[PDB]
RNA sequence: CAACGGGGCCUUUC
């Protein structure tokens, strides 16, 4: 593993075998969807929404409670972000690295990391353009990357 | 009665079930808003090796969560209305055959309509009150397969006495051998 | 060895094993009902909570995120769901 | 990355058999793995195998009876004709009397004997003896 | 952070960009907050602060210049000052100072 | 009569 590293870490979530809501869960799926929409309106990405749901409420998985994934619920409710969340965060990190590199310009480690991050961005954007999540002409340009993350 | 609950062409066996539904709703004003929408279609009777018989009541799948949330109470009453019977509620799920290479194209055959998915849901409906906590498939040396369903030890005291009835019903419906086990 | 029940391991061995390396993988985390100093709800809190969960009807901190399992503010009654 | 789960499963079976284990765990237990194991079990090179159903691709526990010398995949799955089945068996099997070259054909996964007595061919999948 | 709150305001609430519209909003009293770029000329900054003192409007001093403020509000042009008319569903007006 | 291979019908399916 570790596409851009030599690490072999296996840490991840081990989601349960049970595909149904837990017996102690007594909130409604409609209430969970309403809270999801409220969080999205407050400006939270699907991963943050799921984190807050699982921490502050009893919703273990919005898929096993509402029957749908969080990004799917957001898209059905008309709150889908312009670009996918992981790609957005990759471009945000690339913007941060490029800003630090403009300021420093001696950070060859940062130059190498920027190359890695932009390669990851380009691979993700190729996948999204293939599955038509992004327009076929969508392009990551460094000079307008910040303008596309805001 | 035989018009609001039947949902199909009349069968003599559905008469008792419709009457035992309408009288239980008459005799319960605190439960007079649940059984009203709860209709069903043809019930199937399945033999059991223990001399008993099982009543599989089919609801295709509207308001099956309602049948579930009110099922732990009226199952026992439908058992009491006439004995030597194990009552189980199943969703009536369509199976679309897997398209052939040269077959005419139809629209995408949802994954819920596959034979495997409907059989897994059949198992869930069979053991509704208890969650299935595992599945195994023994591939015997002879060549046949036996599917083992591991059930949750919680609330198993409502289905544990009809495990053989479950096996007979599943064998009748699918034709595959099933065996239940409670992991302790 | 050379002969053992891989299909029926002992519960001690399975609890000893890594959460992904069990016969069927599953989480070792859980949920807790934490009683607020107030009322109207017992808040459900993830064991390894990443958020410093606050009371629904109050403003106190129930848990603090850590590397693994979250802390519980040292004043709390909790039951393991 | 994992490219042939069948290769991984057959390698695990071979390692367990040659180390003397009477059982082996293989993951992620695909349909091709199951059919290959069924052919092997039909011809008596393995005993009972159980499919553990996690909601992932699944696992299999195989019981080995000590009758297996070597099972292996042929990668790539070469297209084999009726006349090439003989060459493949000559190259892979230790004798003309026993052992099986397993093919995947449109009539299903089967040994070369079943393939030639059904007069079908396909792609070579592996071997067992 | 402040840029995230500002992005939320641009996405959901009401705002104006620029000195003239900001001063107009201040004088009509429909401004709840004005964000002034770090590189704003000091005379203009003082005039905006005086208008805010007269209108009882909050002032936030953006650490970046007009380029960075325009980027933070999501535009391709320099913005020297931003006026928040309605916060929308955004916590910018209450989680300050 | 045993094995080996073929075809058609239901079994929620042509
Ligand atoms: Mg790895
Ligand atoms: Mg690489």
């Amino acid at each position: 593993g570790r596409m851009h590293s030599a690490g072999k870490g296996i840490s991840s979530s081990a989601i349960p075998y049970s595909r149904n809501a837990p017996a102690w869960f007594k909130l409604s799926s409609e209430s969970v969807i309403e809270q999801i929409v409220k969080y999205a309106r407050k400006g939270l990405t699907p991963s943050q929404i799921g984190v807050l749901l699982r921490d502050a409420h009893g919703v273990t998985q919005a898929r096993v409670i509402t029957g749908n994934k969080i990004m799917r619920i957001l898209k059905s409710n008309g709150l889908a972000p312009e670009i996918p969340e992981d790609l957005y965060y990759l471009i945000k990190k690339a913007v941060s690295v490029r800003k630090h590199l403009e300021r420093n310009r001696k950070d060859k480690d940062a130059k190498f990391r920027l190359i890695l991050i932009e390669s990851r961005i380009h691979r993700l954007a190729r996948y999204y353009r293939t599955v038509a999540v992004l327009p076929p002409n969508w392009k990551y340009e460094s000079a307008t990357a910040s303008a596309l993350v805001n | 009665p035989q018009a609001k609950i039947l949902s199909q062409a009349p069968t003599e066996l559905e008469l008792q079930v419709a009457q035992a539904f309408v009288e239980l709703e008459n005799s319960s004003p605190e439960l007079k808003a649940e059984l009203r929408p709860l209709q069903f279609k043809s019930i199937r009777e399945i033999d059991v090796a223990g001399g008993k018989k099982a009543l599989a009541i089919f609801v295709p799948v509207p308001s099956l969560a309602g049948f579930h949330k009110v099922q732990t109470k009226l199952t026992r009453e439908l058992e009491k209305k006439f004995q030597d019977r194990h009552v189980i509620f199943l969703a009536e799920r369509r199976i679309l055959p897997k398209p052939s290479r040269t077959s005419r194209q139809v629209q995408k055959r949802p994954r819920s309509r596959t034979l495997t998915a409907v059989h897994d849901k059949i198992l869930e409906d069979l053991v509704f009150p208890t969650e299935i906590v595992g599945k195994r498939v023994r591939y015997l040396v002879g060549g046949n397969k036996i599917q083992k369903v591991l059930l949750d030890s919680k609330d198993v005291q409502q289905i544990d006495y009809k495990l053989e009835s479950f096996q007979a019903v599943y064998n009748k419906l699918t034709g595959k051998q099933i065996v239940f086990e409670i992991p302790s | 060895v050379l002969v053992q029940d891989l299909l029926h391991p002992t519960a001690a061995s399975e609890a000893r094993k890594h959460k992904l390396k069990t016969l069927v993988q599953g989480p070792r985390s859980y949920f807790l009902d934490v009683k607020c100093p107030g009322c109207l709800n017992i808040t459900t809190v993830f064991s390894h909570a990443q958020t410093a969960v606050t009371c629904e009807s109050c403003s106190t901190i129930l848990c603090t995120p850590t590397g693994g399992k979250a802390k519980l503010s040292e004043g709390t009654s909790f039951r393991r769901k | 990355t994992r490219s042939s789960v069948l290769a991984d499963a057959l390698n695990a079976i071979n390692n367990a058999e040659k180390t003397g284990k009477r059982q082996v765990l293989i993951r992620p237990s695909s349909k091709v793995i199951i059919k290959f194991l069924q052919v092997m079990q039909k011809h008596g090179y393995i005993g009972e195998f159980e499919y553990i159903d996690d909601h992932r691709s699944g696992k299999i526990v195989v019981q080995l009876n000590g009758r297996l010398n070597k099972c292996g995949v042929i990668s790539p799955r070469f297209n084999v004709k009726i006349g090439d089945i003989e060459k493949w068996t000559a190259n892979l099997l230790p004798a003309r009397q026993f052992g099986y070259v397993i093919l995947t054909t449109s009539a299903g996964i089967m040994d070369h004997e079943e393939a030639r007595r059904k007069h079908v061919s396909g792609k070579i999948l592996g071997f067992v003896y | 952070s402040i840029n995230q709150k500002l992005a939320l305001v641009i996405k959901s609430g009401k705002y104006t960009l620029g000195y003239k519209s900001t001063v107009k909003s201040l004088r009509q009293g429909k401004s709840k907050l004005i964000i002034i770029a770090a590189n704003t000329p000091v005379l203009r900054k003082s005039e905006l602060e005086y208008y805010a003192m007269l209108s009882k409007t909050k002032v936030y001093y953006f650490q970046g210049g007009n380029n960075e403020l325009g980027t933070a509000v999501g535009k391709l042009f320099r913005v020297g000052v931003v006026s928040i008319l309605e916060a929308g569903d955004s916590d910018i007006l209450t989680t300050l100072a």
